[PDB]
């Protein structure tokens, strides 16, 4: 609550006596007018310490600049009480609804569990589409990284299939009395429009009644932002960890997280090595896709999906490189897709759940899905090459079996991966790959065996 | 403020003390002269003194005055038609009161104290005002420039002058506390103004260009940006814009331009016909132009300088529409200040108030209903300027996530026969997709339809395009030059506006629309032409070929007619042959 | 065009890449070398101020 | 009087015992040896301050050295007395002729000017050759520098205007009444072959006569390569302003510019910020370019646009870069055309200034022009286009009709830039251009107009 | 000290054919040795001391190594000197500088060179100065920069560059001296790019202010192109300023022919690309003329041994000489193979081995072949 403030940068504060602070601290402070503001407890060295303002910074004095220890390590109250609250940033009560009831303030990170305990998240999961249930589907816990691009159609097929998402345990045995839907989102950046697109979804039909939202706009204080999707992120553990609800962890534009981040080190002397972002990203990244997963005895668990866009789309990033490093999967999307208005424009192989093919199949989601599953892939990719290759030869000047590997692609690009808004049951997604398959008469796909074309089909 | 002087002389930045309370970011007073300063840093008693214009006269031991409050720009009538640097500074007046050049230490009034305008008070003596409510209707011209109460000086009204003729210093209005809501009101430029609400944008925005309205346009007040090698008309890109579009006000200001780049638009733009009051576009404009060699710190003035009276009309319900001259300026100036404060060096070589002064100052305004009435929204597109136009630099990443519709500058674009001078491909828009609405009807029900079906090409072309940088028309088959050259019409005819033309520097929908159909039609029937049998080969020298590409200097009003009666000779000049 | 392709364009532009690269990796020179002597700097204040 | 030493070596100095002093000031340098300097008062400070020695202090020493404030801001002559002169980058007698008086001493620098007084290159001038006088076209108040790499023609080449240089009135309107000629040279640091080549060219066009120049060798210290072209910038801004001398400036050898101007960059304590230059670079080379423009109310325009050489073919030199902006227009060197024969060998390929567009084809030049650069742009464009696709598809590959684009390549190319002493008036211009379109009837020219285009075909 | 600077007006040629012939420089400038290792350049000063134009010879070897310069310094003690004949240091003074030598003990020791030229230059007598790697000197300062805490520049480099260099071509250069006698003090220095770096600023600043440059290809310098020199971005400033003393004392129809040799191998490029893409059969008549042209432009000029007696030294007899004698074949060829017999026939021409002795030829029993198969030119070959 001292004063005498000597070295002042932006939303940075220093003062004295910091022997009773402690760095991964935060209070609020007060200049002249007494305005309510904030800061983040760092270096607290015997001459000073380091503090960040929430704020900008317009309002740090001279004279006065007490301030009101709020807490070392501050934590929203955590609960079931959320099924459609709505916070920013640091997630605070802008849904209008109560303070949400604390049941334990938690840190915004407890760090991964025990290793031994996490165990291969393998429950299938529908989302309302075909191609992205079908090539590549979503287990339970799985940490699927999404490729967008800076611009891209992404803010939308982002919460599109969002709420389109729903965990069907039925089909494998088993009721919804543990296996609970829970929806978290977190943003970040966000343009004043955009921050307006979201708040759309949910209210469209039976989204918000059963989710949480974050998001700190980019214009925001940038100090939120950063830790902005922690929040959420350590609260979905209570859900599905704490409790044995499922909850779907959903990253969104990660360009925050770095962007953000980059002002950490830049004041903090946390000096940039590689791409000029700070030595230590992949570790404090790790933490990130640490909260997903299984441990022994526990049926509940979180989802995780990372979302974010590289600076000119290049994987030499590390906005690409640390992820593709950490996440179990890929899923891109390109200019070329979207161009000729497919919808959602996502590519075939480039796009793929490392792990989602264990977890389908056999008693998981449709038995054939099993062979289904690397079907579809192999074939279709096959007919991409007749694709670009008319300028050569010409549509007849083709050969009969091949030239027909090329009807397909276009009916499977424009109709299959096309899919906009629709919600195709995890199972009324799966029949149109046998339907696209009727092209090549019962006899051409090396890829299923003869039973299982030789019936669905 | 804080009454004290020169603790420390140093270069063209020195150090006050005696300085208390001395919040951070706060005009001040600093020379014998007038060379104002802003606290920029605290330290105790003494704060890093803050230079604004060059200092090339000045001791060590002089001005020190700060104010208490961030800041103060003085927003009221009398701000129109009129030079003024980016400090709400007329330059008009120093020229009258200096000479040839720009002296120094020359400062007056930005408001007309002098000048009387026809006030009227519409405000019943008897109630309370809150900052932000109209207070009458004011004369300028053929538009309506209303004088919000400033916001927070919420009182109670008394009493009403007379509707004859008041200065935005005289008494126009009064209320119960010892106050006077004159024409004009004092408001901090460095905070926003507390509108009604915000508002979703699902209205386009357009200027003329066929480029951006026709598929990549915005919204009627959202965000954009656009780059720009050393010299890519970015500068003069900006008359044809609020010039020709339409723009309930228009506010240009560019960050250190250079004086040869920014005596493009000093001259030119005030022979400028206007659609609403009728002759310069001066009559809205504001120009707050500010040449490089300016004091690099102005260079910084001039931003957060345009952003509020682009609000002090937005909230009113005025779509006010900025554009920055230049935007990539402002960052030289503020990264050096690194230099000039020995700062610890943040990421990128450049400044850390990356996001703190991007996303906050590029996003402050931006379609947004106020207690006004109507509904302001604000459209403001910073053109970077990348030195080596590496697309890369700290600049143009640093405006990306944050501005939708980005788009690309190539070098040989302008300077061969492409205008705009933009990246095909590169550049791609979001907004588009719910500014389908005002298209829909305004245009047509299934216009963007006529209008995705072509991006379908000018994108999907490229699937050719590739294998051309692969080979070329050696190995082209029938479907082959269908796709490049129409592609290559689209974009020598279609795609490139002359900005500079007659009439051509504008097209509206029916005009944009209709054309995007003209070769759809020979498209259609150059499908049936050649995969009949036709050769391409007599397809390419068609004579009606010709007429299409004369179709983009027409007129709107030659325009409906002149293309219709080609309409026909299309089909018949090719299903023919 | 297989062969040329093969030797004067695949590593027509393979050979572009490194020199690229080698410039664009050590290009971090600044990085180092401008932040090795921003420690001083920042310190030699801190460490001056701890002195005086 | 200040004895009061503290620290010397290289061109920077430092001392105490002076507790005033502004911004900017010439000063002396008291030797051991008998040999006093001059330096300016850089960055002042309370104890000491900041030293600027102009040459390197050679066998000096602290104990020894004397300084004494002549001046607290920068001035020297500035009358048209002097004309024809000979000076070094300082700017005083060094061709051995007596000193002179001038009018009154003012800061060079280069202040900024009003708004007023700007306006639009629309004043067209003959530059003794087609290549510009017609795709660029000189203009009074403009800058369009000349990129060039290393030995290319950057000096040779510039002569060309020192021959071939007049304004063209009898087009226009006004008259040969109110238009003197004064030429303002000012080198930093050129070599000794390019010192009489130079001069040679001032008595053999008469260009040794009305002559204020202020010669920067290089062997004259770096002191001077940014500071004698303030120096000379001004010695126009008061015989052209106050006297209406349409005085046309332009330094050389501007490679040696940034070097000088780096030292500053860090050599001194401040941040580099990009290519290993100075942060404020942008500026300071705004005031001294942004002196050039036109003067409505004064007839007095001043023309900059000097010649930056940068190693290889470095388009992003750290010098076109800002410079680029700054200047309102520009010109480009090609080293191809000048080791093969092409001589002048001179192309724009990226060049095409600025408000050259606005200034020449109604009512000074002739009808047409406006529609006919911009035609013979993209025309040449098409065209050697296939320069490329030619030298790898093979040699005659290509559809009969682009054949022609090609064709005319080598034509266009070879042909006008086979441009010699020629003195090409603008007329002798628009005729060739004309010459060459015709390969190709009113067909591909999509820019011009019907009736132009047919006009002078 | 020099009464007055002074323009170019004395050619130099060390007695190269192409080094000389294509680029070549007065007393008035210098130019730079381009190359990375091995690349003729801390050597080739052993093949531009042994005999060329000047009277007084002063070589100092900048920071150059051990070996760089073992031989070369022991060398020149077996010389031949134009003046009584045994080695050069009848006349000549070493001023080299070992790699070893401390990093100032280099910055310096060139220093001592040009101060030296001028010395005798200050008599009336032309003096000539080539430093090796000067990349080594550089270092020297390029270094000190970092100790003494220096503030680098562009590509992590001291911000003194050319900042010396500059000055230092500005002295070079005949000049009338305040001694009476003009004199005549030449200045060549040769900057070594360590890994074949040309973005090199020792390189791209040194040509900033001085005359012209010699780049050395570093694959050239495989098949016995000694010079490893390089036409494809070698120019030359000089070579304006040397033609009154070539057509004066050689010939008129020289400086002529010469130029029209470079286009041979000039507009060879172009037709490179395709040739080396295809096949080297694939054209017409014409076009085949240039084909083998080039080769033999170079095969017999630019391919020359240092030390072959009599090659090893070329001055202009050898130049112009053998200049005209392919000459011929242009204008022979051009229609002998344009008689409907293709040129295969004109391949096999026995009579162009005769014309490879353009070299191997005694520069003094030169003109014996010279006149001689001159005529066996345009004779045995008028038919076909
Ligand atoms: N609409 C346009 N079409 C073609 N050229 C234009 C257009 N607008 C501006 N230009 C040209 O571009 C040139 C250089 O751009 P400028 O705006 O001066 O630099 P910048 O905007 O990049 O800072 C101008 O000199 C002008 O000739
Ligand atoms: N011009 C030359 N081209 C190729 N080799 C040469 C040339 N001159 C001399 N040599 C031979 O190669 C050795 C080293 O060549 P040089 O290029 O001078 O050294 P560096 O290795 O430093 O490039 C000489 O000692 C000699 O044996």
């Amino acid at each position: 609550e001292y004063t005498g403030i000597t070295y002042i940068s932006g939303p940075l504060l220093f003062v004295e006596n910091a022997k009773d602070l402690a760095y991964g601290a935060i209070v609020d402070i007060k200049d002249g007018t007494g305005r309510v503001r904030g800061g983040q407890v760092i270096e607290v060295s015997e001459e000073y310490a380091v503090i960040q303002v929430f704020e900008e910074t317009t309002g740090l004095d001279l004279a006065t600049t007490s301030v009101s220890l709020v807490e070392d390590v501050a934590r929203l109250g955590v609960s079931k009480e959320m099924l459609g609250r709505r916070f920013n940033g640091i997630g605070k009560p802008i849904d209008g609804l109560p303070p949400i009831t604390p049941e334990k303030r938690l840190p915004i990170t407890g760090l991964p569990l025990n290793p031994v305990a996490r165990r291969k998240p393998e429950q299938f999961i529908q989302t309302g589409i075909s191609t992205i249930d079908v090539m590549n589907t979503l287990v339970r816990g799985q940490k699927l990284p999404i490729f967008s691009g800076s611009g891209l159609p992404a803010n939308e097929i982002a919460a599109q299939i969002a709420r389109q998402a729903t965990v069907r345990p039925d089909l494998s045995g088993e009721g919804e009395k543990e296996e609970p839907f829970a929806v978290v989102f977190a943003a970040m950046g966000i343009t004043q429009r955009e921050l307006s697109y979201f708040i759309q979804e949910f209210e469209r039909t039976g989204a918000l009644s059963r989710s949480v939202l974050f998001l700190n706009k980019a214009d925001d204080p940038t100090i939120e932002r950063i830790l902005t999707p922690r929040m959420a992120l350590t609260v979905a553990e209570y859900l599905a960890f704490e409790h044995d609800y499922h909850v779907l962890v959903i990253l969104t534009d990660m360009t925050n997280y770095c962007e953000a981040l980059r002002e950490i080190g830049a004041a903090r002397e946390e000096i940039p090595g590689r791409r000029g972002y700070p030595g230590y990203m992949y570790t404090d990244l790790a933490t990130i896709y640490e909260r997903a997963g299984v441990v022994e005895g526990k049926k509940g668990s979180v989802t995780q999906i990372p979302i974010l866009s590289m600076p000119d789309d290049d994987r030499t990033h590390p906005i690409p490189d640390l992820t593709g490093y950490i996440t179990e999967g890929q899923i891109q999307l390109s200019r070329e897709l979207h161009r000729k208005g497919i919808y959602p424009p996502i590519d075939p192989l480039p796009s793929l759940s490392r792990l989602m093919n264990n977890g389908v199949g056999k008693g998981k989601t449709r038995e054939d899905h099993k062979q289904v599953s690397d079907q579809l892939y192999s074939a279709y990719a096959n007919g991409v090459d007749i694709r670009k290759l008319v300028a050569i030869i010409g549509e007849d000047a083709l050969t009969e079996n091949d030239r027909r590997y090329l009807q397909f692609a276009d009916a499977f690009e424009r109709f299959f991966i096309n899919q906009g808004q629709q919600n195709r049951s995890i199972e009324e997604s799966l029949q149109i790959a046998w339907a696209l398959l009727s092209m090549l008469p019962q006899g051409e796909l090396k890829r299923i065996s003869k039973d299982h074309i030789g019936k669905y089909y | 403020m804080i009454q004290g002087v020169i603790q420390k002389i140093a270069g063209p930045a020195v150090i006050a003390k005696g300085m208390l309370g001395a919040r951070m970011y706060d005009i001040c007073k600093v020379g014998e002269e007038g060379l104002v300063g802003e606290i920029i840093r605290l330290d105790g008693d003494t704060a890093f003194v803050q230079v604004y214009e060059d200092t090339s006269g000045l001791k060590v031991g002089e001005p020190v005055v700060s104010t208490g409050l961030p800041l103060a720009v003085e927003l009221g009538p009398g701000m129109l038609n009129g030079i003024y640097d980016g400090i709400q500074r007329p330059l008009e007046r120093i020229r009258e009161k200096t000479g040839i050049y720009i002296t120094r230490g020359v400062v007056v009034h930005a408001l007309d104290r002098e000048k009387k305008w026809a006030w009227t008070p519409m405000v019943k003596p008897g109630d309370e005002v809150r900052g932000g409510m109209v207070l009458g209707t004011v004369p300028e011209f053929g538009f309506t420039h209303k004088i919000l109460v400033p916001p927070d000086v919420r009182g109670r009204v008394k009493e009403v002058k007379p509707a004859g003729e008041y200065t935005v210093e005289e008494p126009v209005v009064v209320l119960e506390d010892g106050t006077e809501l004159k024409m004009y009101h004092t408001w901090p430029v460095r905070r926003a103004r507390p509108v009604q609400r915000k508002l979703d944008p699902n209205t386009p925005f357009l200027t003329g260009m066929r480029i951006l309205d026709v598929l990549f346009p915005v919204a009627m007040g959202g965000t954009a940006a656009i780059p720009g090698p050393f010299g890519s008309g970015k500068t003069v890109t900006q008359q044809s814009l609020a010039k020709w579009s339409n723009a309930d006000v228009v506010v240009y200001v560019g960050c250190g331009e250079r004086g040869n780049e920014m005596t493009d638009v000093l001259v030119e733009f005030p022979e400028l016909t206007d659609p609403k009051t009728g002759g310069p576009l001066m009559h809205r404009t504001v120009l707050i132009a500010n040449t490089s060699n300016m004091p690099v710190a102005a260079r910084e003035a001039s931003i957060y300088v345009g952003v509020t009276i682009a609000e002090y009309f937005r909230d009113q319900g005025f779509s006010v529409a900025l554009m920055a001259d230049s935007t990539s300026r402002w960052a030289e100036a503020l990264r050096e200040i690194s230099s000039r404060l020995e700062e610890m060096p943040a990421e990128e070589g450049y400044p850390p108030y990356l996001a703190a002064r991007l996303a906050a100052f590029y996003e402050r305004a931006g379609k947004v209903i106020t207690l006004g009435g109507e509904e302001g929204a604000v459209t403001i597109v910073g053109a970077v300027s990348p030195p080596g136009g590496d697309m890369s630099e700290p600049v143009t990443q640093s405006t990306l996530r944050i501005v939708g519709a980005f788009w690309r500058l190539d070098a040989s674009l302008a300077f061969r026969r492409h205008f705009p001078a933009i990246n095909w491909n590169g550049s791609y828009s979001l907004f588009t997709s719910a500014l389908d609405p005002w298209y829909r009807e305004n245009v047509a029900e299934d216009y963007p339809e006529l209008r995705d079906a072509i991006s379908e090409l000018l994108q999907r072309e490229a699937g050719l395009q590739e294998i051309v940088q692969l080979v070329g028309p050696d190995a082209l088959q029938d479907a082959e030059r269908l796709v490049i050259e129409v592609g290559r019409i689209i974009r020598e005819d279609f795609l490139q506006q002359n900005a500079y033309h007659e009439v051509d520097a504008y097209c509206s929908m029916k005009k944009a629309y209709g054309i995007m159909k003209m070769i759809l039609a020979f498209y259609k029937e150059a499908e049936a032409a050649i995969k009949r049998g036709v050769s391409i080969d007599e397809i390419l020298q068609l004579p009606v070929l010709e007429r299409i590409g004369r179709a983009r200097y027409v007129s709107e009003e030659e325009f409906p007619a002149y293309f219709e009666e080609a309409m026909k000779e299309i089909q018949g000049a090719f299903k023919a042959l | 065009r297989v062969n040329a392709l093969e030797q004067v364009v695949i590593p027509g532009i393979r050979a572009q890449i490194r020199f690229i690269q080698q410039v664009l990796e050590q290009r971090e020179r600044e990085d180092t070398f401008r932040l090795k002597r921003i420690k001083g700097k920042i310190e030699a204040r801190e460490a001056e101020e701890e002195g005086g």
